[PDB]
């Protein structure tokens, strides 16, 4: 069977901008299963934010009463938020509710950035060893996607087709508010080029970077 | 309004060996075992376990075990593999409308030594050329967890530096990490020796390099 | 109206 879910709508939005999410459901129907929307802060813990019945009563938090809303469609239901602040960025998720009361089908999330920074397109740099290094029959070879706001990127390497050997890090925020990631390749010296493919979601933005060995 | 408190915060175990997290409610659970289990690892959903306190859920293998009733809960996890390293979350149900969660334990799985493989990288003419350097140094495979210093011509530095660590890699526990060091180009520009040290134990790694060479 | 059709 094909039983989903899946989060939209998050983005970068200033102090006190409203924001709708929505979840959208396949494979079963909202007359017959509860829906929960959740959230969890960068580095912090899973919290419940609020819950909609099969006849459309809702259920919040103590700290989410008042600023959060949720509605439905047939096929969706959504978290209006208010009165947003810097504590309301992270990532979102909505759950499917079970006759045992806890969550059995969860989607994979959708990033909420609440900042007075401004939307940023990643700077990506080649990453390759320093020149008049003695070669060896392999290769690391990487990209540096630097500056970007909000998360997330896409680094992709040769457009998807390779993936062994690919470390991708995770993404570290400066004290400034911007994001970096580096990601490596190690590839036979003997191979052909490889290229970094960097998306940035938020500002439409591509960057290929081929990557040669220095 | 209900409140779990999950304990301990962290916990570390050899691959093999039997990790116990508790999981207290302020208040009796609904019919005394609506009580779940949910594993989260970085970037992905939260995966639930195990629901009504003991039942496993589909795709959960027979190592992880859910005990109690009332107030108090115990998850189990015998014969801990590399697999299983994630944070956990209890959650609640309630005669309230309320699903609180617990505030997490991450479990981190000890597996084998391996020596960390460190490559530095040197910025791009087009990096230098924006005015601020960033210099990539990463340590590839390696546990358990090392120390990064940077020199710049033989003086260690304390500040510009940020490190990231992949999750531990659910086949072998090994961690990957990135280590950055940030200077103004006129800082890059004035100095020649930059060194990322890894240290493992009463091992060191060292990989330089000489600004001008590259 | 809580729960759904599966545990
Ligand atoms: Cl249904």
């Amino acid at each position: 069977g094909d039983q989903s879910l899946e989060e939209s709508g998050g983005r970068l939005v200033t102090p006190g901008t409203p924001l709708t999410l929505t979840c959208t459901v396949s494979g079963f129907s909202l007359n017959n299963n509860a829906m929960g929307w959740f959230r969890q802060a960068p580095g912090e813990g899973l919290e419940w934010i609020g819950a909609i019945y099969t006849d459309g009563s809702t259920y919040y938090a103590s700290w989410a009463k008042g600023r959060f809303t949720i509605s439905k469609t047939s096929t969706t239901i959504d978290l209006k938020m208010t009165s947003l602040t810097t504590e309301d960025t992270a990532t979102y998720f909505c759950a499917r509710h079970g006759y045992t009361y806890s969550f059995n089908l969860w989607g994979p999330g959708t990033l909420v950035t609440v900042s007075s920074g401004q939307p940023k397109a990643p700077s990506v740099f080649p990453l390759a060893p320093c020149c008049g290094d003695t070669p060896s029959s392999t290769v690391t070879l990487g990209c540096l996607v630097k500056g970007y706001l909000p998360e997330p990127v896409t680094v992709t390497w040769n457009s998807g087709t390779l993936t062994n050997g690919v470390r991708t890090f995770p993404s570290v925020r400066q004290s400034s508010g911007l994001y970096s990631l580096s990601s490596v390749v190690s590839v036979t010296s003997s191979s052909q080029p490889v290229t970094c493919n960097v998306a940035h979601p938020a500002t439409n933005t591509k960057v290929d970077k081929t990557v040669a060995p220095s | 309004d209900p409140v779990m408190t999950q304990t301990p915060p962290s916990v570390s175990a050899a691959v093999g060996g039997t990790v116990t997290i508790s999981c207290q409610s302020s208040q009796s659970v609904y019919n005394n075992d609506n009580l779940a289990w949910y594993q989260q690892k970085p970037g992905q959903p939260p995966k639930r376990l195990i629901y009504g306190a003991s039942t496993l859920d589909s795709g959960v293998p027979s190592r992880f075990k859910g005990s109690g009733s009332g107030t108090q809960f115990t998850l189990t996890i015998s014969g801990v593999e590399c697999d299983d390293a994630a944070t956990y979350y209890c959650q609640g149900a309630y005669n309230v409308d309320i699903y609180p969660f617990g505030g997490g334990t991450e479990v981190v799985v000890k597996g084998d030594p391996v020596a960390p493989t460190v490559l530095i990288f040197p910025p791009s003419a087009d990096l230098v050329a924006t005015g601020t350097v960033t210099i990539v140094c990463v340590a590839n495979k390696y546990f358990p967890d090392v120390t990064v210093t940077w020199e710049v011509d033989g003086t260690t530095q304390t500040t510009g530096i940020e490190n990231s660590k992949t999750p531990q890699n659910s086949a072998d526990c090994t961690y990957n990490l990135s280590s950055t060091l940030t200077l103004t180009s006129t800082q890059y520009n004035s100095h020649k020796e930059y060194t990322c040290k890894v240290t493992q134990g009463t091992t060191s790694v060292v990989q330089s390099f000489n600004r001008g060479d590259c | 109206g809580k729960g759904g059709t599966y545990p």
